[PDB]
DNA sequence: TTTGGGAATCTTATAAGTTCTGTATGA
DNA sequence: CATACAGAACTTATAAGATTCCCAAA
């Protein structure tokens, strides 16, 4: 192995509160709620611990972002559910699911992106006129990696933490060799 | 049987090829790509702006395969298109048609871009002392662009600002006694070319690389050269560029974004003891709720917001 | 015309490096 | 009037839903 463990940077999870919600009531009676229905249809809510943001929809469906672990994401989503309950809605915690996981790390050596796009062409997209990183679409596991000249790597699209580790271990010999 | 929006698209492809004065074979290849593209549902049902940039995409793919140095920004300027809409449509159609599109040919772009610089004849805006030979210019610029590529200055950057910086340095170094007083902005203005925002940074990076190379030669190292005094030794430095670059890597030479001071942060430790199943106390939640007084002060404030 | 099937707009988070604003501080 | 620094766009994954938009069969 590389001896490099990719750090989780962001977790996106969803949950169904199982009841219809009046967003005007939430925006009025909560301190941590941002609601501009002409800009975006959902209530934007923030809690300080775990530091996260939620998108609360009138349907009762919720999106939770910013957590650094799957456990933190679940704890945060549960706290938003509890805020909705105390506002007077019969909120439940249904079908909690991790939707996306973002990892990041550093191989600590520079990458010839112009060479990698030639050798691993079938997985690589590198257009420096548009973005500095090479977009690597790994098929197994199904992970998108953003590879920079600095050797810093972004890994995204994972449903489970093991797919971030599996993708980085697969990419390390390609970058090293 | 061919659709109307398709006929209009194929006609637009041919007109763009003609306006760009592309060799005759390119038109047929680009038309074939648009037809191949239209067979997919997501393209057929594309919206007004994506349909317009699709024409440009098919012409650019064709150009890239033939090493025709058409940049994305140049095609977007011609089409009066949004670069981002062109960007997403290009990435989508390459993925869709399962093509391996060659990268932009830098050598071809140096030849084209460098030839557009109006410095080969004296005019009211170009004094005779600033006139340079076209072949000498192209040859030196190409060597400096190849040096930029070799010393990590090109990777992940916009390519045209590297050529702007290299052209200027080529021009200055061919007659240094009279051209070192002229700035990059003044050079672009007399050459009658726009100054790309990153050209200044590319210039300073290129001068820094030429100084590291100058340190590999004993007689240049003793001169304690700076970014201004190194300019007259560029001809010498480029003559031995392969040897000097090998020598500079042997003795640290990394992409400019790596040579940066380390960042100091206190949240580096990632240790957490969160299980996701811990108790959520009432006091923890009540801090996120407005009090009846806050609700009342807020309601009063929104009751006067209208008229 | 009606319905259906897509893809896009708005928003949230987060790493990464480059490009390019908009603003502000010492002359 | 220099330059210096902040902030944000670009790229990637991902969910939410009203609404628009563009083509298809019926
Ligand atoms: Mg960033
Ligand atoms: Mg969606």
């Amino acid at each position: 192995p590389s001896g490099i463990v990719p750090q989780l940077q962001n977790i996106v999870s969803t949950v169904n509160l199982g009841c219809k919600l009046d967003l005007k009531t939430i925006a009025l009676r909560a301190r941590n709620a941002e609601y501009n229905p002409k800009r975006f249809a959902a209530v934007i809510m923030r809690i300080r611990e775990p530091r996260t943001t939620a998108l609360i929809f009138s349907s009762g469906k919720m999106v939770c972002t910013g957590a650094k672990s799957e456990e933190q994401s679940r704890l945060a989503a549960r706290k938003y559910a509890r805020v909705v309950q105390k506002l007077g809605f019969p909120a439940k915690f249904l079908d909690f699911k991790i939707q996306n996981m973002v990892g990041s790390c550093d191989v600590k050596f520079p990458i010839r992106l112009e060479g990698l796009v030639l050798t691993h062409q079938q997985f690589s997209s590198y257009e420096p006129e548009l973005f500095p990183g090479l977009i690597y679409r790994m098929i197994k596991p199904r992970i998108v990696l953003l590879i920079f000249v600095s050797g810093k790597v972004v890994l995204t699209g994972a449903k489970v933490r093991a797919e971030i580790y599996e993708a980085f271990e697969n990419i390390y010999p390609i970058l090293k060799g | 049987q061919v659709s109307r929006s398709q006929q209009r698209g194929l006609r637009r492809v041919r007109d763009l090829c003609r306006v760009l004065q592309l060799p005759p074979t390119f038109e047929d290849t680009a038309v074939a790509y648009y037809q191949q593209a239209y067979r997919h549902s997501g393209i057929r049902a594309a919206r007004l702006q994506k349909k317009e940039v699709l024409v440009g995409c098919c012409v650019l793919i064709t150009c890239r395969q033939h090493n025709w140095p058409l940049t994305m920004g140049a095609i977007c300027t011609l089409l009066y298109a949004d670069l981002d809409v062109f960007s997403s449509t290009y990435m989508q159609i390459v993925k869709l048609l399962g093509l391996d599109v060659p990268s932009l040919c830098l050598a071809e772009l140096v030849k084209t871009y460098c030839s557009s610089f109006k410095l080969f004849q004296a005019s009211p805006s170009v004094p005779a002392k600033y006139v340079e030979d076209k072949e000498k210019m192209l040859s030196r610029t190409m060597q400096l662009v190849e040096l930029a590529n070799e010393t990590w200055l090109v990777t992940g950057r916009h390519p045209l600002p590297v050529i702007t910086a290299a052209t200027f340095l080529a021009w200055q170094s061919l007659q240094p006694a009279d051209r070192l007083s002229c700035s990059l902005a003044r050079f672009c203005k007399l050459a009658n070319v726009d100054l790309p925002y990153p050209a200044s940074s590319r210039l300073q990076e290129l001068l820094a690389v030429l100084l590291r190379m100058a340190e590999q030669l004993a007689w240049l190292r003793v001169l304690r050269l700076d970014k201004r005094s190194v300019v007259k030794h560029i001809g010498d430095l480029l003559q031995h560029r392969q040897s000097l670059v090998r020598s500079a890597f042997r003795d640290l030479l990394l992409p400019p974004c790596m040579l940066k001071s380390p960042k100091r942060i206190c949240p580096v430790p990632p240790v957490s003891t969160v299980t996701g199943d811990e108790n959520i106390s009432d006091s923890e939640i009540e801090q996120y709720l407005r009090t009846p007084q806050e609700v009342r002060d807020f309601q009063r404030a929104q009751a006067a917001r209208q008229a």
